[PDB]
RNA sequence: AGAACACUCGUGUAGAGCAUAAGGACUAAAGAGUGCCUGAGUGUGAGCACUACUGCUUGCAUGAGGGGAAACCCGGGCCUAG
RNA sequence: AGUUACGGCCAUAUCUACUGAAAAACACCGGAUCCCGUCCGAUCUCCGAAGUUAAGCCAAUAAGAGCCAUGCGAGUAUUAAGGUGGGCGACUACUUGAGAAAGCGUGGUGCUGUAGUUU
């Protein structure tokens, strides 16, 4: 087979969402652990009374692992979904995400003042050559060639993890 | 009833050409004047120091002293029936050089020679002086291909 | 949505070439160049320093109505006439061809004998020598490359400088810089004769002789040692400000003219079109 | 977790912003962030708006002046009123 | 003859699909010890050559969209001067002069300056 035009992870998105006061240092000390970071506390785009929320209010934190480290969390989060994901979960754009209810599974110990949060995991897949879109100097649209399509990341996935995609 | 700020009743003038936005171009910059050169006002609207007052625009004048950005360039303007001369400091990105010159110039450039020449055989110089367009020219025409005209359009 | 309708397209003003070729920088540009109206005859030559995967170029440019003038050019690859055998993109072959650069133009202007050679040590700015001619003056254009301390740009700004021409600058810039102490320059002479690389190549033979291999496969086909560089480099340098490299020769490369393609003739297009039509049916 | 919460990928000539009328101006910015500073210095000339008051433009000299690697810029507020 | 570095005039150079490419370059590419900067060596900064023409850059193709030119529209629309011209007016004919636009047809699809490198 022909080397480049091989996909691989360019970076999986975590994000809890907890609205409030000292939750938000709760849950950042969670990130903390699963991953070697500091994550970064993100604020409200708008007012809404109804969900509780003050503009400016920070209201969720967020890390972006990539390298090595992405591989043993994706593994660690796929089997807590037992390997089964629907058509719906991906995108054109050759990306996919899940939700995961219950922080405790990927391990950690559970320390009862710290509470119980769940997580969004996101994963975007990608193929060399893409620095041309991103680089400072002669930058550039990449070519179709190069992109990853919705079939590839099925194929993927089945691939690497042999589990099942149902219609 | 109207007002009389610095820069009253100009949203034509001082507004930029379809599709022509943004900063000037290198060689307004890396162009150099001279004393005694003949300079014509043009305001681009994107540049904020340095622009004369709106009467000036469009209008051509000879340089009287040159600064390091700027040039000051003198005018005559009627006021109370009176002639009055006025001295108008402009930056150089609101101004090109004048082409009002240009076909006196290379008239002198023949006259130059022709008064050297003047001294050593004639006395005087014919000094080609330009004529406006005379009389129709004669011709002679040969006859054949004849094309006639009628009001055959009745034109309903 | 946008660009769904024609009115997108008939209102639409392109930026200038080099800018969406993303190669220039038109608000710096203007800066550095515009004339002083007084200044009759001043003709400011930039120094114009760019850093290739490949190799480390430096220009000496004058900007002329229609069109830049170069008047003296050199590269790193260049110095393998000089027997350098490895590393064209390290940071003492930025200094190195900075050095090329300066000598290169006093030769032409005749101030070589006068200005002479000062191997970095100090880091003050190129001073007129009194009852003599003037040193030659430049500025430096960095073009889209970010400024900071210890970046490969100024490297060939000192190289430069301590080949006789002269560059304001400040120290800040350098390694061996301090926020509120003295300059200690032991710091930069040791990066310039390459301490920095031999520092890297002790410490991953004690770590994992596997990766030396793999990171430094081009230094051990020259059987060069982390002991070796510092005579190298003092040889290179000697040997710049000494010697002078052979005249290049013009040829005519006209027949590789011979690749270039041509396009369709009308009558050509007009029948293929024609053909296509009776094709479909 | 809903019409409307946070995070991403692709398109995106301005459809946004620019405290305060209306017009003009602005895109690797003049908009949004981040760093440092108090030039919202000191003497003394020449001019533009129908030109007194007022507002602005610009010259030379100085500061044990500022910001920036530097070219450059700054004696209030992007320009036209307070 | 191309490329590459720095440019000039700023779409004949744009935008969308496809396809080609000797040499030398230009790139993607392999790491983070240091200088430097990030939630994140992705970007920026540094140290490198195991791979690859797939991408970008360059060039071709398309009864392509858009841009540029020219012919026609057309002596048409409008307009300066004039008369004891006409009309209840609204407005309009004539005499000596000046003179368009949109649409629609046809052709184009970057040109050049200084230096460096490659049969
Ligand atoms: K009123
Ligand atoms: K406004
Ligand atoms: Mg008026
Ligand atoms: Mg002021
Ligand atoms: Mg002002
Ligand atoms: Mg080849
Ligand atoms: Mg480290
Ligand atoms: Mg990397
Ligand atoms: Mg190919």
């Amino acid at each position: 087979e022909n080397p480049m035009n091989k996909i691989k992870i360019q970076k999986l998105c975590l994000n809890i969402c907890t609205g409030g006061g000292e939750i938000l240092n709760k849950a950042s000390k969670v990130l903390e652990q699963l991953t070697g970071q500091k994550p970064r506390l993100s604020k409200s785009r708008l007012t809404i009374r109804s969900f509780g929320i003050r503009r400016n209010e920070k209201i969720a934190c967020h890390v972006t692992v990539r390298g090595e480290k992405a591989m043993e969390i994706l593994e660690k989060g796929i089997k807590i979904k037992e390997y089964e994901l629907i058509d719906s979960n991906f995108s054109t754009q050759g990306s996919f995400g899940f939700g995961i209810k219950e922080h405790i599974d990927m391990g950690i110990k559970y320390e009862p003042d710290v509470g119980i949060f769940g997580m969004n995991f996101y994963v975007v897949l990608e193929k060399p050559g893409i620095r041309v879109s991103k680089r400072k100097r002669v930058k550039s649209r990449v070519g179709n060639k190069q992109r990853v399509t919705k079939d590839e990341a099925k194929n993927w996935f089945v691939k690497k993890y042999e589990g099942i995609v149902l219609g | 009833v109207s007002s009389h700020g610095y820069r009253r009743q100009t949203r034509n003038l001082f507004s930029q050409a379809f599709r022509k936005h943004g900063m000037p171009n290198t060689s307004t910059y890396l162009t150099q004047y001279a004393v005694g050169e003949y300079v014509d006002i043009k305001v681009n609207p994107a540049i904020h120091k340095g622009m004369p007052h709106k009467y000036y625009h469009g209008r051509t004048g000879i340089i009287k002293e040159v600064n390091r950005g700027s040039v000051i360039v003198l005018f005559n303007r009627i006021l109370a029936n009176k002639t009055v001369e006025r001295k108008v400091i402009v930056g150089i990105e609101h101004i090109r050089k004048s082409k009002c010159q240009d076909e006196y110039l290379k008239r002198l450039e023949i006259n130059k020679k022709i008064i050297e020449e003047a001294e050593k055989k004639g006395e005087v110089p014919v000094l080609f002086k330009r004529q406006p367009k005379g009389p129709k020219p004669a011709v002679e025409m040969l006859m054949n291909n004849i094309i006639e005209l009628s009001y055959d359009k009745v034109e309903s | 949505d946008n660009k769904s309708k024609k009115s997108y397209f008939q209102r639409f003003q392109t930026k200038k070439r080099r800018r969406r070729l993303c190669k220039t920088n038109y608000r710096r540009r203007t800066k550095l160049i515009k004339l002083d109206q007084k200044n009759v005859g001043e003709d400011k030559s930039r120094l114009v320093v760019r850093i290739t995967n490949s190799k480390v170029i430096c220009q000496v440019v004058k900007s002329h109505l229609g069109g830049d003038m170069v008047v003296a050019q050199a590269t790193s690859a260049e110095l393998k006439e000089f027997g350098l055998k490895v590393g064209f993109t390290n940071y003492s072959a930025a200094y190195a061809t900075g050095l090329l650069c300066a000598r290169k133009i006093l030769r032409m202007e005749k101030l070589d004998n006068i200005y002479k050679p000062k191997f970095c040590t100090d880091v003050d700015v190129v001073e007129d020598i009194e009852g003599e001619k003037n040193a030659y003056r430049c500025y430096l254009d960095i073009g889209l490359s970010r400024n900071s301390k210890g970046a490969k740009v100024f490297a060939a700004m000192k190289g430069a400088s301590d080949g006789g021409i002269k560059i304001p600058y400040s120290p800040k810039i350098f390694p061996g810089y301090n926020k509120d102490e003295e300059f200690d320059q032991q710091k930069l002479r040791d990066r310039i004769f390459g301490k920095e690389v031999a520092n890297y190549m002790q410490l991953l033979k004690k770590e994992d002789e596997t990766k030396f291999k793999k990171q430094f496969s081009e230094y051990i086909k020259q059987n060069i040692n982390a002991e070796d560089l510092e005579k190298m480099y003092e040889n290179l340098f000697n040997s710049i400000v000494t010697k002078e490299i052979s005249k290049k020769e013009k040829k005519d490369y006209s027949a590789l003219k011979k690749y270039k393609v041509m396009k369709l003739t009308k009558e050509e297009r007009d029948a293929r079109v024609q053909q296509k039509l009776v094709e479909n049916n």
